[PDB]
């Protein structure tokens, strides 16, 4: 139904194996490709997004709306409520709750230092964007661990794994 | 019909105390399923003596064709139905026939041996487990529960409250790696903790479970010369490089979830909670 | 995975709703026929950001008809499963040919081959589980799975789940 | 499975099964599996064949008491003839018994067939006797085979 900013793709001859969904080969196909093009076609990243972030923005949006439609004047269930459509409501009422009930960070500064800490960070000047959701979501513990999790981080090697991992669990709030 | 009842069953052949205790467990099934009738025989026939008594020999009987002769029900019913009725002669020496039990209890008795074959496995592995522990004195609460055991409901409390109470010790024999965080870690380090001593002295744990077996006050439960925050914030203040806590208010939480998970964890509450739920509870939608 | 797209709708509208309050009647349709629905192609789109204030531009008459067709352009939070990746969930069902976990609104199947033979289904435990001696897996238990497979319906998604290497099962 | 394989050995074994020790003796099955459904399973006599008392197909093979109890059977049938001479041990004159009992080579006078004596025994001193002996509550066992006799599988 919705289509993409992504157009054209007509018939070619040549076929390529970088085509099929693999999450270890880091391929996502063309439509989650690394770069991508705004509504003014301008140069734009593929925008990964950790459960917090999925979590803190979700929230802000709903809880946005729900203002916005009483007059501008917290609870899930009520949150949920609020959208229309009863195969809609349940959708978002599932993902509220594995989005609760797996919050590595229930906070926006949490987040926001999370998020600073895995762009700002000459190592993670190259991680692929898929590479620091996962990292931030998974909440692995162990370099081996995250590596046997997350093959892609093997090939790179360049990156302080267990510091940051390290960081991370101190982030979390236990 | 028998072979595929006992496909998923890997070891059938039960010892002769397993031989037993599976027909006990069987007969109270029974009696605990057929009291109705069982109440209406007895009063009916309240001149014979021990008629329920004949019931259960009759049981045993039944089980005794089934698990070693291996005799399918229909077999049973048509050469085998004598041992299924008893029949007593009334003062008119006129000769009556009691039929104790009919097809439908047969098929009963198939349904319950084999569960009682997949509860002998459970209660296998909390005997190896208990053994494995190998405690120093066996705890009179493991041995009264154990004796009394009859649903895999019950197992499962003994296993909690064993690994509860023996956090330390089932780890050990775990390690006797997956870096799995036990849910009592938080519970074991409060047993290293200098204000394990103060949950010690809100309750003594032995007086506890004595008291509540025995539904009455056989000791009382004295309470320490100091209040339990005085207390707690003495231990930190003389403790600060042990006391994991960081304020008095923190310990305290802890000391009262370590409480609270003590008294969850203890068999007898379970047991009387579930007793009482199952004899008059009711049912809102 | 979560991510932020930017997706494009067409959307036609009767002449009888030709009036003043044409472009939030556009919105709140726009809303109730993108939100929750699931796209192959794109997965699950969860919640659309800035609903009140998008942009609908003017509407194109369509010759012979009447109608007139407008493109929306939006941007949505979307969620979609990727082949060989491992995510956190939480089991919904157990049943001898396998149980069924959450993640999120996608519900997946793992089946007995591609669980560890160890957790031998108990169906006398209550609820009927698929246990080991250390790990034990029931309803509402959590499960690190990884995805091996999806399978694309008309407006739904089908993946397999399987905990057979290591650092999956039990969490 | 176990029908499957026992309907095809007795195909190849030939057309029809001549008695049940059969099932034991040609191999066709297990011990167990042939005391569960010994009785449960039946051939049906013809006097046309009958004529010969080697007959190896057993009368007895026609009704719902099991071979395990073909002996009492025989002695039940000995007993309502009321003839002394044959002993507990004369098998063949016990099979002679139930010929004459059953099939009459002469059809008695009287409308009251030998089979129908079987009413004038009494079970319970028969089944006292028997659990005396050999610890066996049989009364019911014996009531089956008395009803057997009088009439060769009644429609249950």
């Amino acid at each position: 139904v919705s289509t993409s900013t992504v157009g054209a793709r007509r018939r070619r001859a040549k076929q390529q194996v970088d085509d099929e969904e693999n999450a270890t080969l880091l391929r996502l196909g063309p439509e989650f490709a690394l770069k991508q093009y705004d509504h003014d076609g301008n140069e734009h990243d593929l925008i990964a997004l950790s459960l917090s972030e999925s979590r803190l923005l979700i929230r802000e949006a709903l809880k946005a709306r729900s203002r916005a439609r009483n007059g501008g004047v917290i609870d899930d269930d009520e949150l949920a409520k609020v959208t229309s459509g009863a195969v809609a409501n349940g959708v978002v009422k599932k993902t509220l709750d594995y989005l609760n009930t797996f919050a590595r960070f229930k906070d926006e500064e949490t987040c926001t230092a999370v998020d600073q800490l895995l762009h700002n960070s000459s190592d993670c000047s190259v991680l692929h964007p898929f590479e620091i959701a996962q990292l931030s979501s998974l909440g692995c513990e162990d370099v081996d661990e995250a590596i046997t999790l997350i093959p892609s981080l093997a090939a790179k090697k360049e990156v302080n794994l267990q510091r940051i991992l390290d960081e991370l669990n101190r982030l979390e709030d236990p | 019909r028998f072979q595929a009842y006992r496909k998923s069953i890997k070891n059938y052949k039960l010892s002769d105390v397993d031989y037993s205790n599976e027909r006990d467990w069987i007969v109270e099934q029974l009696k605990l399923e057929k009291r109705d009738f069982l109440q209406h025989l007895t009063q009916a026939h309240s001149s014979v003596a021990h008629l329920e008594e004949k019931f259960e020999a009759s049981v045993k009987k039944i089980v005794d064709f089934i698990a070693i002769e291996s005799f399918e029900v229909p077999f049973i019913w048509n050469h085998r139905r004598d041992y299924a009725l008893h029949t007593y002669n009334d003062d008119s020496n006129n000769t009556i026939i009691v039929k104790l039990l009919n097809e439908d209890d047969l098929w009963r008795i198939v349904q319950l041996d084999l569960d009682y074959h997949s509860i002998h496995d459970k209660k296998a592995a909390l005997s190896s487990i208990y053994k494995q522990l190998d405690l120093d004195v066996v705890d009179p609460t493991y041995e009264e529960f154990f004796g009394s055991a009859r649903t895999l409901s019950e197992l499962q409390d003994i296993d909690d409250y064993l690994t509860f109470n023996y956090s330390s010790q089932v780890k050990n024999l775990t390690a006797v790696m997956k870096r799995k965080y036990s849910k009592y870690a938080i519970y074991d380090r409060i047993r290293q903790d200098a204000i394990y001593p103060v949950v010690q002295s809100i309750a003594n744990i032995s007086q506890m479970r004595e008291n509540l077996a025995q539904s009455k006050r056989l000791h009382q439960v004295e309470d320490p010369i100091e209040s339990p925050m005085d207390m707690i914030a003495d231990i930190m203040s003389t403790e600060k490089d042990k006391t994991t806590f960081i304020s008095s208010e923190k310990a305290y939480q802890a000391v009262k979830q370590f409480f609270s998970e003590q008294l969850s964890y203890e068999p007898f509450i379970r047991k009387t909670i579930r007793t009482a739920f199952q004899s008059f509870g009711v049912i809102n939608i | 995975m979560f991510f932020l797209k930017d997706l494009s709708l067409i959307l036609t509208l009767h002449p009888s709703y030709f009036g003043p309050q044409m472009n939030q009647y556009l919105r709140e349709k726009l809303l109730t026929d993108v939100e929750g629905t699931c796209t192959g192609q794109f997965g699950y789109i969860v919640t659309v950001l800035d609903g009140m204030n998008i942009d609908v531009g003017k509407g194109r008459i369509i010759p012979g008809s009447g109608s007139a067709e407008f493109e929306v352009k939006y941007r949505a939070v979307v969620w979609k499963p990727f082949k060989g990746e491992v995510v956190d969930a939480i089991v919904s069902n157990v049943s001898p040919i396998g149980f069924f976990a959450d993640v999120g609104p996608l519900n997946v199947f793992v089946s007995t081959r591609l669980i560890p033979d160890n957790l031998v289904y108990n169906p006398s435990n209550s609820p009927p589980a698929y246990m080991s001696n250390d790990e034990l897996i029931t309803k509402g238990s959590k499960v690190r799975l990884k995805v091996v497979g999806t399978r694309t319906d008309v407006n739904e998604i089908y993946a397999i789940g399987s905990i057979k290497e290591d650092f999956l099962g039990a969490i | 499975r176990k029908a499957a394989g026992l309907i095809q050995s007795i195909q190849r074994i030939g057309s029809n099964l001549v008695n049940r020790a059969h099932l034991i003796t040609e191999q066709l099955t297990s011990k167990t599996v042939f005391l569960n459904m010994a009785s449960f399973v039946y051939i049906v006599f013809d006097p046309d064949v009958e004529r010969n008392p080697q007959g190896e197909m057993d009368l007895l093979d026609s009704t719902r008491i099991h071979p395990e109890d073909y002996s009492l059977a025989r002695k039940m049938a000995a007993d309502a003839l009321d003839i002394e001479d044959i002993d507990d041990d004369d098998e063949s004159a016990m099979r002679n018994a139930i010929y004459e009992m059953v099939f009459p080579r002469s059809p008695p006078k009287d409308e009251d067939d030998l089979t129908f004596k079987l009413d004038e025994l009494i079970l319970d001193d028969y089944a006292t006797e028997l659990e005396r002996k050999h610890q066996l509550k049989k009364r019911s066992t014996l009531q089956i085979i008395k009803e057997e006799l009088q009439s060769r599988y009644r429609e249950i």
